[PDB]
Parts: structure tokens; C-alpha cells; sequence
């Protein structure tokens, strides 16, 4: 098919699994993208779902703040999902080797993670997998912009209209509506943004157990704190946030919106 | 306190 005869192959960028991603270049065009190469048939049932289902919904995205899928393509045996190329690696490495970012520098990476996440949920997109590992650095300069990626897992929905789309995406990052099979939509990203906003200030998460059965328990009963000393310097607008994303009731939880108005992500 | 280490993505409950 098309892939060998327009795009040139280079170097190795990452691996994940049966899928090698390298640095190509659209030949003509002379341009270069990462290229996800897939093996076929070394994949399962479910895995092809998931892959048309990317495939799909990334071809619905157009923001700066979302990683754009080019094309996709499928040869002998071997699938192409073509990207913008992004050298910054995950946020994950970065908080890791930085321990914490400071209000401004949080402020400043959340509000581009609620606009990503706000035009998905404008596309009706809701992706159920959020999380530092899940969201790369435009490249290793400072101020690079964070992209949105990884949709395996994304589900479109129709509407504000909610349903039970199955227990899928991570344990820390998981909605209570998720772990009490409840119809869920839209909102099980802004829980998912909580946890992420709540790590990118303190460097750890708000719930975690070593029993997934402890951790389940304290997520679905909103049992967080702020704890000393850390926490005590902190602005109480900045808290306020975590409160309205890491509410427990999805009805009475913040949307993507009210987020992006908020005083402590909109005067900055 | 808690640990930030990396999560793997489940598709289904796995129950651990």
C-alpha cells in the first residue's frame, strides 16, 4: 500500500509492546512524523478494536495541544499510524526528574491538558485514560506545549448522553462513577484531571493503596487530603480546583469549561 | 505520603 512507496523510515524513537515507533519523512513533501509500526496477527482480537478505534477517533482531532494522526495506513502484515513527530517524551518523565512543578508552571500545563480535553469533548471524545505517561512534551525545550495522546481506549458518545462503556482505563486515574458501574461520560476525564493536577503540584497522588481493593475504596469515597508540610504554602484557589475536578457526584463535578474560567488557570 | 510511579492501561476489571 502507500506507506513504503511515500514515507522514508529512520531511526528507532521508542518501543511498546508489538509496535516500534521511529522518526519517518513523507518523502515528496519532505516533512518527518513519528510512524507507530504495528505487527498484525502477532495482535489479538481486542487489540484490532482498539486500533480502529484510534485510528477513528484520532482522525477527529485537530488541536495543538492533541497529537494529530496524519494517516493511517495497513500493509502485509504490518499497520502505520502516522503522527506529528514529538521528542519532548511524557509528562510522567518530566515530573519524575523535576519532582513537582511550581502553581505557575502547573497552572500554565493543566489549562493546555483542559483545552486538549475540552475539544475532545466538543467532538463528543471522551479518552478514560489520562495521566502523565499519557501526555507528551511538544520537544526538550522549556515552555514546549503538552500533547494529548494515546486513544485505545477513547470511546465516542452522543450528546450529553451517558451509558456504561465498560471498567477500562487505569487504577489511580479511574472515575468512582467507573468503579461503581454507573452510565458515565464526559466527566470521568475532569476526575482523571484532578489526580493529574493534584500529582504535577506535590510529585505523588492523591489516592493510593499497594491493595487495588483499599485504593478502589478510598477513590470512590473522594478520601484525599493536603497534607503538612508540603501542602501549606499552597494557594487555596489552587485546592478549590482539585475539589471541583476530584468531586465525588459526576453531576455536581466541574466540566472542561468552568475549568478553563476558573481564577486559578484563566488569570495566567 | 504515597508514590507517583507508572500504571499500566486495563481494558477490562482485573481484579489485583
Amino acid at each position: 500500500t502507500r506507506f513504503t512507496e511515500e514515507y522514508q523510515l529512520f531511526e528507532e524513537l521508542g518501543k511498546g509492546a508489538f509496535s516500534v515507533v521511529r522518526r519517518c519523512v513523507k518523502v515528496l513533501a519532505g516533512q518527518e512524523y513519528a510512524a507507530k509500526i504495528i505487527n498484525t496477527k502477532k495482535l489479538s482480537a481486542r487489540d484490532h478494536q482498539k486500533l480502529e478505534r484510534e485510528a477513528r477517533i484520532c482522525r477527529l482531532l485537530k488541536h495543538p495541544n492533541i497529537v494529530r494522526l496524519h494517516d493511517s495506513i495497513s500493509e502485509e502484515g504490518h499497520h502505520y499510524l502516522i503522527f506529528d513527530l514529538v521528542t519532548g517524551g511524557e509528562l510522567f518523565e518530566d515530573i519524575v526528574a523535576r519532582e513537582y512543578y511550581s502553581e505557575a508552571d502547573a497552572s500554565h500545563c493543566i489549562q493546555q491538558i483542559l483545552e486538549a480535553v475540552l475539544h475532545c469533548h466538543q467532538m463528543g471524545v471522551v479518552h478514560r485514560n489520562l495521566k502523565p505517561e499519557n501526555l507528551l512534551l511538544a520537544s526538550k525545550l522549556k515552555g514546549a506545549a503538552v500533547k494529548l495522546a494515546d486513544f485505545g481506549l477513547a470511546i465516542e458518545v452522543e450528546g450529553e448522553q451517558q451509558a456504561w462503556f465498560g471498567f477500562a482505563g487505569t487504577p489511580g486515574y479511574l472515575s468512582p462513577e467507573v468503579l461503581r458501574k454507573d452510565p458515565y461520560g464526559k466527566p470521568v476525564d475532569l476526575w482523571a484531571c484532578g489526580v493529574i493536577l493534584y500529582i504535577l503540584l506535590v510529585g505523588y497522588p492523591p489516592f493510593w493503596d499497594e491493595d487495588q481493593h483499599r485504593l478502589y475504596k478510598q477513590i470512590k469515597a473522594g478520601a484525599y487530603d493536603f497534607p503538612s508540610p508540603e501542602w501549606d504554602t499552597v494557594t487555596p484557589e489552587a485546592k478549590d480546583l482539585i475539589n471541583k475536578m476530584l468531586t465525588i457526584n459526576p453531576s455536581k463535578r466541574i466540566t472542561a469549561a468552568e475549568a478553563l474560567k476558573h481564577p486559578w488557570i484563566s488569570h495566567r | 505520603r504515597n508514590k507517583l510511579r507508572r500504571q499500566h492501561d486495563y481494558d477490562t476489571f482485573v481484579d489485583l
